[PDB]
DNA sequence: GCGTGAGCTAATCTATGTGAGACTGATGTTAACCCTAACCC
DNA sequence: GGGTTAGGGTTAACATCAGTCTCACATAGATTAGCTCACGC
């Protein structure tokens, strides 16, 4: 449970060669590396990162052969990431004024992995390269790189300054289309030098010969990785095993393993109160002090306190021991099936819980897997869905839920989501929005809003192949809160004087719809504004925090 | 509306035939009525402990009311239900309870049926709060109280009509007794709910009293906005909507600390005490902090809330997505509800209705950036247009509006391990289909109750009325294993033979010298974490939880 | 037609004050209430400052608290029909060495100096280890994770 | 003696939100207690100065929270009616006088019209009561102040 | 220059509910260490 | 007379995570100081 990812940073004159209106590829790589390293530092994940450079004037190659291998400097070896790491990637001021072989960087990273991870346990090693593909090549390698067919858990992941989405994505527009962290529009495809073409070709051939056809989708653009969790792909640890047994009746039991799935995730670290005199937590001290009601008291001790539960207008004195004695007692973890109901009496609105489960199968023994697959296929080809009584442990409360069939071209399993209890449900009374006469919208308003929603559609039926090709999707953007917090913490740790930096531009471009949607909606938005009589500055408060008592100069 | 509290007044008969009944195991109707009132009290104190309940026996020999009237007794006045109020009522249960009532209240003493209704209106009119609803149940085992005197019947009808005009809806829960008569009679023009019924003359069973579903001991009724946000279609055109929640997790009320000697609540006082030098500290000399390895990051209190602010509170629309792109697997939080409100912006309802109509016409869902409070990071939301659905009884079950659906970020999606695809075959998928069809189920939302909450509430009831043993809740979420096994039949064994292989079962002591010798011995082996912890604690060294912490600290300090 | 066959003045104290006992509702309390009522004492509906905190024997939480009187006190006080001392029945009284270094120290000197296939999946041939070849832990765990470590060089080959 | 504590009893400590109006008059009481026989008050602490500050520059320099007017509108008549004793000035300690003057200048400068003229009135009252303590910072930006 | 009374809208202000951050402890899972059907030299 | 080949039976280490606690913020009636203006000085 410890990865070893090596970042193969590129520094070169062509790397810094840029055009107005577009960030330098070196700066884009710096942004991506800063994001990745700061996430893996401020989350305190236990894995070793190696940073190697290629293309700088100096050559500090640990092996370096007997000659050649020039202009590839190994900045740091396999170590736990430190603050100095991202400090000096922000202090790696000068891109090298030279050019080095691209494949030489790959073999340098490979030999670093081999010579630093000989006997240490590493769950999966990794090599990530952020290159330009604009340098002279060497057609003598790939006879040992490919021959090393991953007789180890090292893998490849190439990041290029291109717009690596390799389908019908012509674009080539001139509305300032490129934005770091932008979405949909990207770098103008094609218009590619007579070296980057063969560079991409041999990169594609390497990936095909390494992972297969599925490896084509494993190469990303610099702006793409700022809005995707693709750098940490093949480093993330799987959800932990949860064994149980799905039972129907009394004698029908199938060994099962429910792996965790989509669940809200928070920040692991915590803010500790510290006195502002010596920066020590030990000086601070807090404690609850229970005090009586009449004319205060000296103290009321812990041992003289008992529980109490409100019941009506008075209080009935319960106790901790009585709660433990007389309360609901289940029979440990259980995944019993109450029955089967049509997959139309449960609706997405009547869901609960902060998590979703994917009850996969038993373990590798393919005995219960056949039975579970038969059950899910019988649920899927037919209709109706299985209700389940699920309990985590003896202490955890038992909960009901639904287990929809979920069949994919790669795996087959059910999915669990909690249902509401009787007291858990709330019914409200709302006025009908269709029978009303005051708010019935006229035909002109209907047509205007129809044109509006047709203009701001976030999905194109491209190629007419009955495929709803998706525009900006929100289920792949990483939570911006964590990246913003990491940037703020890093700046405070490096510049303890400056105030909080403003939000990065690429984070803003990450969370905003593609420019085409915004542009195509201007006229419909104007028509809606001039047509709907929705104009009210009804005097109701205003957001003021600091610009009410401050000065000017 | 919001601050109004429902109110209830019972009206228990105490006639001679009301007490005497058939001589069998069936409960006397008086005991049935008292048990039902006790059940209503128990249900209404755990759920919505703010309504007013009062019980007014009529037909008694005694009399207690604001205006002196014969044969009417107000056992309790309008107030919140309480444990003492329940205990004041259970003494009338049983034959001994019947005798206690007879010696304490009496029976017979022919009444008027009008002054009782006047008295009920008196307590209804004596409340200094709002009156959301006013109801009067009339537990009676007779259907024709009068008939020998038409004047009393006319006066009762007039008073009932006056009560209905005032806004008082009475509904009698008729009690059945031996004989053949509980006919629809001089009570039909009195029931101000006027519930729809076949009105069959020859009823031969207890009336709508089992309809109570006695002791539905879990509920917390409330309706509130929970937010009032602005939906920005663009930078300049904004509409105002409210964000209600339709389904929300139910939790038992928090416990209260008590002083053992006096059994009175003790107020708590949390305050950061001195730095071992005396005094108290400011919110201005205690900055927040975090530590990563050897690097300490020191950050002020307000700057901590400053780094998690992105947008002003509101829903920033960002486009429309087809409904077929909202996968069922993705789910984080319970789905919220949006309704157009016209307090901050006038004209929001019309634009909202047009948007809803043309958004569910094209089967698309609005996509927005959601920020509920001042300093919360943005969270994308797909507003699914929920069309109003209504029953034949003109009852709304899915009110119209927009429903939030929290789309998870990529951070909130976990990755599964690789598994091998193994598919079934015919001739056992058919068997599974037969089993499933043999286990039909019409799932409903009002099906199950939280067993933990039910047990806790029953325990509280037992501890507040000394029931001498807690009521054992029938765990509704427990599978009926024997019944479903008998219903299934032998085809389960046909399944088991079909796929499962025949061999597949499916199921202190330490001191200076020993540690000085052991550090050179270098094991610190069978030495358990519980005893390393006690050694480091009783000796006074810094201690943690992981073994390596102690194994390093004790080794480095004890010798060096 | 019997059972309350003890003195009607037992649990009442010598000053005429009835002893107060608190028992949580339970099948035991069903009989204990009648037993105390016939004994002249009183049973508290809820916990009270002046009560006696009864507890059935065997309850871990009550015994750990050490502020409870066994319910057997009541039962043996009925048969004896004589009060007695309360405090007579008062409740209240490393497999570690598998670091990373030995994980490679295993394969070294065995992947070369091992010619008997019976060495694996079978005992012995750790006689060379742990006395001549030190591993500084127990000797029957190399043959428990060579099972977990029947693998290639650190993390595998494929 | 008995009021120095039992009102410092967590008006600066404690985590439970003290109600809005009980963050102005309590500080007013604490400040105005200092003009009654400063003989014993001379050895209490400097904690009152930090308490009157701290929340100032938090009630005044908060970029996340809406300022609460009836907190500093009442904390001002702290430092004012407390400066009547201990004779703080610029010659003997040119450290706290600068921030005191800056804060009162901010208080008397609203930068936006508003109802409930509470803080500015207290600002001018404090400035009028004793401006001699601001010996050298009263004549550096006299034009704007006079305006 | 200045008092003094009326109406109003801004400002609370507590009760109740909901969620985010910190925390704590029972629990079950993986794993170190050794023993055991059975044979067979 | 020692072992071999599997299947596994104790308990220690410890990582998880549901459950509980505290503090901040929302809405909804309920209630009043300030903030003006019309008069008298």
């Amino acid at each position: 449970n410890k990865a070893a990812v090596v970042l193969c940073m590129d520094v070169g004159f062509t790397m810094s060669n840029s055009i107005p209106g577009i960030e330098s590829p070196f700066e884009q790589a710096k942004k991506v590396i800063t994001m990745f390293v700061q996430r893996q530092v401020f989350a305190e994940n236990k894995d070793e990162i190696a940073l190697v450079l290629f293309g700088t004037d100096g050559t500090d190659n640990p092996l370096s052969g007997g000659d050649q291998y020039q202009n590839i400097t190994v900045h740091r070896h396999l170590m736990l990431p430190d603050f100095d790491l991202l400090e000096d990637i922000e202090s790696k001021i000068q891109p090298g004024s030279q050019q080095a072989d691209f494949l030489d960087a790959l073999i340098v990273s490979m030999d670093v992995i081999q010579h630093e991870t000989i006997g240490k346990k590493f769950e999966k090693r990794h090599i990530e390269i952020f290159t330009d593909l604009s340098s002279r090549f060497s057609k003598s390698q790939l006879d040992i790189i490919i021959h090393s067919l991953k007789k180890c858990d090292i893998s490849l992941q190439f990041f290029l300054p291109f717009s690596l989405g390799k389908e019908d994505g012509s674009g080539d527009r001139g509305d300032g289309p490129f934005r770091l962290g932008g979405h949909g529009p990207s770098f103008p495809l094609k218009g590619i030098t007579e070296q980057q073409k063969e560079g991409l070709e041999i990169v594609k051939m390497v990936m095909i010969s390494l992972e297969g056809e599925d490896g084509l989708d494993e190469i990303y653009s610099f702006s793409e990785s700022l809005r995707k969790l693709c750098v940490f792909k093949k480093i993330e640890r799987h959800s932990i095993h949860w064994p149980c047994r799905l039972t129907i009746g009394s004698n029908l039991s199938i060994r099962i393993a429910a792996y965790k799935s989509i669940l809200q995730e928070r920040v692991k670290k915590t803010w500790t109160v510290v006195d502002a005199k010596t920066l020590k937590k030990e000086d601070i001290q807090k404690e609850t002090v229970y005090c009586l009601n009449d004319d205060d008291e000296t103290e009321v001790l812990k041992e003289d306190i008992i529980q109490g539960f409100r019941y009506g207008s008075d209080i009935v004195p319960f106790s901790k021991v009585d709660e433990e004695q007389m309360k609901y007692k289940s029979e440990g973890k259980c995944f019993s099936v109450l029955g089967f109901c049509k997959s139309s009496q449960v609706q997405r609105r009547f869901f609960m819980g902060n998590q979703v489960l994917k009850v996969f199968a038993a373990r590798d023994d393919e005995a219960a897997a056949v039975a579970l697959s038969s059950l899910i296929h019988a649920l899927d080809d037919l209709d109706m869905v299985a209700i389940v009584r699920y309990a985590y442990d003896k202490r955890a409360n038992p909960q009901v839920g639904v287990a929809f069939p979920h069949i994919k071209h790669n795996y087959e399993c059910l999915v669990y989501v909690q249902l509401p209890f009787m007291e858990d449900l709330r019914q409200y009374m709302f006025s009908s929005l269709k029978n009303s006469k005051k708010y019935a919208p006229t035909e002109a308003q209907l047509n205007a809003v129809d044109a509006l929603i047709d203009s701001m559609s976030l999905a194109k039926k491209d190629e007419k192949t009955d495929t709803l090709e998706d525009l900006f999707p929100t289920t792949k953007i990483p939570n911006p809160r964590f990246q913003r917090l990491f940037q703020c913490l890093l700046h405070r740790a490096l510049h303890p004087r400056e105030p909080l930096p403003p939000i990065q531009q690429h984070i803003w471009n990450m969370l905003n719809p593609p420019a085409e949607v915004t542009t195509k909606s201007q006229i419909p938005l104007s028509k809606i504004k001039t047509l709907f009589p929705l104009i009210e500055a009804k005097k109701k408060d205003q957001v003021t925090a600091q610009e009410i008592f401050q000065d000017n100069h | 509306k919001y601050s109004g509290r429902d109110s209830l007044i019972f009206l228990v008969d105490a006639s001679k035939a009301m007490f005497e009944s058939q001589s069998e195991d069936e409960l006397t109707p008086f005991d049935m009525s008292i048990q039902c009132i006790q059940s209503v009290y128990i249900s209404k104190i755990i759920s919505s402990d703010r309504d007013l309940l009062a019980v007014v026996f009529y037909g008694t020999e005694k009399d207690k009311n604001s205006v002196n009237f014969k044969n009417i007794y107000v056992l309790q006045e309008l107030d919140n239900p309480g444990a003492k109020r329940i205990l004041e009522l259970d003494q009338f249960k049983g034959q001994q309870g019947q005798k206690r009532f007879q010696d304490m209240m009496g029976h017979g003493s022919d009444y008027s049926l009008s002054e009782v209704l006047w008295v009920c209106a008196n307590l209804f009119s004596d409340v200094q709060f709002k009156m959301s609803h006013k109801r009067i149940m009339l537990f009676t085992n007779e259907d024709n109280p009068h008939g020998n005197d038409s004047a009393k019947a006319s006066r009762a009808r007039t008073k009932a009509g006056d009560l209905r005009d005032t806004g008082i809806f009475l509904d009698l829960m008729h009690l059945k007794k031996p004989g053949g008569f509980d006919i629809s009679l001089f009570y039909r023009d009195i029931i101000s709910i006027a519930e729809d019924e076949d009105l069959r003359v020859h009823f031969e069973e207890s009336s709508k009293l089992e309809d109570l579903l006695r002791k539905v001991r879990a509920k917390e009724t409330r309706k509130r906005a929970l937010s009032r946000l602005k939906l920005k279609l663009n930078k300049d055109i904004v509409i105002s909507v409210g964000i209600y929640n339709l389904v929300q997790k139910a939790l038992k009320p928090p416990p209260i600390k008590l002083y053992r000697e006096t059994n009175e609540p003790v107020k708590t006082k949390t305050r950061t005490f001195n730095t071992s030098t005396g005094g108290l500290l400011l919110p201005s000399d205690t900055k927040r902090s975090q530590i990563y390895g050897s690097r300490q990051i020191i950050l002020e209190k307000e700057e901590t809330e400053e780094l998690k602010r992105f947008d002003d509170p509101g829903l920033m629309l960002m486009g429309f997505k087809p409904l077929v792109l909202l996968k069922k697997h993705h789910y984080l939080r319970p789905s919220l509800f949006v309704y157009p409100e016209e307090s901050l912006v006038i004209g929001s309802s019309t634009l909202f209705s047009a948007l809803l109509i043309k958004c569910l016409e094209k089967e698309v869902a609005a996509l927005c950036r959601y920020t509920p409070r001042r300093n919360i990071p943005p969270y994308f939301v797909a507003l699914v247009p929920q069309e109003e659905e209504l029953d034949d009884q003109k009852i709304q079950v899915t009110p119209p509006g927009f429903q939030l659906v929290f789309l998870p970020f990529a951070d909130d999606k976990r990755k599964m391990p690789f598994t091998e695809k193994i598919m079934a075959t015919p001739e056992q998928v058919g068997k599974m289909k037969a089993i499933v069809e043999k286990l039909r189920f019409t799932y409903r939302s009002d099906s199950f109750e939280n067993p933990v909450l039910q047990q806790h509430f029953r325990n509280l009831e037992a501890l507040a009325l000394d029931l001498m043993e807690p009521e054992q809740a029938v765990d509704l979420t427990l599978p009926k294993v024997e019944a479903m096994n008998k219903r299934l039949g032998s085809l389960v064994d046909e399944f088991k033979e079909l796929v499962y292989p025949p061999d597949y079962n499916p199921e202190v002591e330490y001191s200076e010298e020993e540690l000085k010798t052991h550090i050179s011995k270098g094991t610190l082996g069978k030495f358990t974490v519980p005893m390393l912890k006690e050694a480091c604690r009783a000796y006074g060294l810094k201690s943690g939880l992981k073994k390596q912490e102690l194994l390093e600290a004790l080794t480095k300090h004890f010798q060096d | 037609p019997n059972g309350p066959t003890h003195s009607s003045t037992l649990f009442v104290r010598d000053d005429g004050s009835s002893m107060s006992f608190y028992v949580r509702p339970s099948p035991a309390k069903r009989r204990l209430s009648t037993l105390i009522l016939h004994g002249g004492g009183t049973v508290c509906r809820v916990q009270e400052p002046g009560a006696v905190l009864l507890a059935q024997p065997g309850e871990a939480l009550a015994e750990a608290s050490g502020d409870f009187i066994s319910t057997q006190y009541i039962l043996d006080c009925v048969e004896r029909n004589e009060r007695l001392e309360l405090e007579a029945y008062r409740l209240g009284p490393g497999r570690i060495a598998f670091t990373d270094a030995d994980d490679v120290a295993i394969l070294t000197y065995v992947k070369e100096n091992a010619r008997s296939p019976s060495s694996v999946t079978g005992n012995a041939l750790w006689k060379a280890m742990e006395k001549s070849s030190l591993t500084q832990h127990s000797w029957q765990s190399l043959k428990d994770r060579y099972l977990k470590h029947l693998r290639g060089q650190e993390h595998k080959y494929l | 003696i008995g009021e120095l504590f039992s009102k410092f009893y967590g008006e600066l400590a404690l985590k439970k939100k003290i109600p809005d109006t009980v963050l102005e008059k309590v500080y007013e009481l604490l400040g105005l207690l200092g003009e009654v026989h400063p003989s014993e008050m001379i050895n209490n602490a400097e904690n009152l100065f930090r308490a009157f500050l701290g929340e100032l520059k938090t009630q005044m320099t908060s970029a996340v929270r809406e300022p609460k007017l009836p907190v500093l509108a009442g904390c001002l008549k702290g430092l004012s009616s407390l400066l009547c004793n201990f004779t703080k000035s610029m010659e003997e300690d040119p450290q706290t006088s600068r921030e005191i003057f800056n804060f009162v200048l901010k208080a008397i400068r609203p930068q936006i019209d508003l109802k409930r003229y509470a803080v500015p009135s207290a600002g001018l009252r404090l400035f009028a009561l004793h401006a001699s303590q601001f010996s050298t910072c009263l004549l550096d930006n006299y034009v704007s102040l006079f305006e």
